[PDB]
């Protein structure tokens, strides 16, 4: 009987907690107590973790201009793994809540299986892995790159990759080994090699020597998940020298290999490869 | 039940959390702790002020907001973060047009977007951005300007306009040379950095097999430790051996080799070597 008193004013304060969270009116006020005190916490411990690193963290339009300008959801990690923050995109690519994701621990959207390689980049400077999250429109391949600070990650996540292809980018399409079965006939207007001179040969004899054990691993990431990201890469030309490339490739038991072509050829004087002689 | 004992641990927490709640010998009431933190917070776009996620852009991958005008070029607006990213002062780069600011090859891409399409309408692409007063496509040249890969992405605004991240993605860009042989031995790829390393230019060591550039005393250990690496798989196996250079001298020389294996078929491709001066 003083328990129902006792209750309505702890009620009451959970309504004003409720009404002081950083979220639109809407959200938090439909929220339950439970879910209101886990805001509550995690949004101080981010008070805290922005208040650490350097600099601390701080037209006025700007952050729905960052926001709605990348391709994909901003977040960050404690030293545990828990989300500290995660921008509402979240539900554009996985359709998972940010009320639902802040404060709740990584390993609970991330595939299991991916979590020995997670558990493994977050130490439990720089980081860029691919991982499977939990999606609900049935996991996507979430390439996050971003930051561990020796102790909490801060990163971004784009989904992978429909296909607009545009002028500076070259389709492929590869057996799973990597080997050429068709190739846009543009690929002539940046190489020295037409759809001719491509098809039937391993990618691996055109990609640099030196880019040779990067692109193998990258292959390992992309028979392993289904899509993968290379980085900058070097691919030779007929002539000699090479063009550098960055390729956005997914699995449909053949291969798709998307080239975004990121310079004109350098060095094309001196061959490096037999196949540039005579 | 499980539920109740979970609260109680999520509100002794922000007990934690609060300061004028934790600086307490003994814990108070849930009403009490409840109270302290609406007051607490009651003391202090989600989570996130337009700053702090301004900054958090930057520390996870290195991003600025920029906008652009879709036919002239002319930056309207460019964050401060314009400088830790670019070392350019944001008043160069306020202003400038975008045109001025990419390398001389990446304009026509540039030129692509931001041409008449809608309004929302997405853009994203590649292209490099000029340094100023760190690069990460290759070698960096000898007194040449630096330009960093820059990856835009954005939405179509008008007064019509490009809104966008530009975001730099590091973990791509990547005494010694690599090299590929066949099985044989034979020279079928040579790093231009061989020219500083033995003398010798690319193709004049292309074609032939490396036990011919190896001092005789030492050839028979080469030619059993290349027999090796074909038995060895996957595993890297080192050896010393002296290698002629094009002055004739004879040069101590520590290379690395192992069979580079296709992460799908598992075929050979070639042998990958670094050869190394000692």
């Amino acid at each position: 009987n003083a328990a129902r008193w006792r209750r309505g004013k702890e009620n009451l304060e959970f309504f004003e907690l409720a009404k002081l969270l950083p979220l639109p009116g809407a959200i938090s006020s439909q929220l339950d107590k439970a879910s209101i005190v886990r805001l509550s916490v995690t949004y101080l411990r981010l008070r805290r973790f922005a208040a650490l690193g350097a600099p601390p963290w701080g037209e006025q339009h700007l952050g729905g201009h960052i926001l709605q300008s990348l391709d994909g959801f901003v977040f960050a990690l404690n030293q545990e793994g828990k989300f500290l923050y995660i921008s509402e995109t979240v539900s554009i690519y996985l359709g998972l809540s940010q009320v639902e994701l802040t404060g709740s621990s990584v390993f609970d959207y991330i595939h299991p299986g991916d979590h020995s390689e997670v558990l493994e980049q977050l130490g439990l400077q720089e980081r860029s892995f691919f991982v499977r999250m939990k999606s609900t429109l049935g996991y996507k391949v979430i390439h996050v790159t971003g930051r561990l600070r020796a102790l909490g990650l801060v990163a971004l996540g784009h989904t992978l990759p429909e296909l607009p292809l545009h002028g500076h980018m070259i389709v492929f399409r590869l057996s799973l080994g990597l080997t050429i079965l068709a190739c846009e006939s543009r690929v002539s207007d940046h190489m020295d090699m037409g759809p001719s001179e491509l098809v039937g040969r391993s990618c691996y004899q055109f990609v640099h020597g030196q880019d040779a054990t990067r692109i193998r691993q990258s292959h390992l990431d992309l028979l392993d998940k289904g899509q993968v990201v290379t980085g900058y890469y070097r691919w030779l030309q007929r002539a000699g020298g090479f063009v550098w490339l960055q390729s956005v490739a997914t699995v449909a038991h053949h291969v798709l290999w998307v080239s975004h072509v990121l310079s004109n050829a350098e060095g094309s004087q001196t061959p490096l490869d037999a196949f540039q002689l005579p | 039940r499980r539920r109740r004992n979970k609260m109680t641990a999520y509100i002794t927490e922000l007990s934690d959390m609060v300061p004028t709640c934790s600086a307490l010998a003994r814990k108070p009431d849930k009403l009490t702790i409840l109270r302290m933190a609406v007051s607490h917070m009651k003391s202090l776009p989600s989570f996130l002020t337009d700053q702090e996620l301004k900054h958090l852009i930057l520390e996870a991958a290195d991003g600025f907001l920029f906008i652009v005008s879709c036919e002239t070029g002319r930056v309207v607006y460019v964050s401060d973060s314009v400088t830790p990213v670019l070392n350019q002062p944001q008043s160069e780069w306020f202003g400038s047009t975008l045109y001025d600011q990419v390398h001389p090859d990446d304009v026509d891409k540039l030129r692509e977007q931001l041409s008449t399409m809608c309004m929302g309408s997405r853009r994203s692409f590649i292209c490099r951005m000029r340094c100023g007063t760190r690069n990460g496509l290759g070698s960096v040249k000898e007194g040449e300007p630096h330009f960093v890969v820059v990856h835009c992405t954005g939405y179509i605004k008008a007064w019509f306009c490009l809104v966008a991240i530009g975001r730099l993605q590091v973990t791509s860009s990547p005494t010694e040379f690599i090299s590929r042989h066949n099985i044989e031995g034979i020279f079928t790829f040579v790093d231009h950095r061989c020219v500083a390393t033995v003398g010798y230019q690319p193709q004049e060591l292309l074609g032939k097999n490396i036990v011919e550039f190896c001092h005789p005393e030492d050839q028979q250990l080469l030619r059993d430790s290349f027999q090796q690496v074909v038995k060895l798989k996957g595993q890297v196996l080192s050896v010393m051996f002296r290698f002629r250079s094009k002055t004739r001298e004879w040069l101590w020389m520590r290379t690395s080799s192992f069979t580079f294996q296709n992460p799908y078929s598992d075929e050979i491709e070639y042998i990958i070597c670094t050869n190394t001066n000692v």
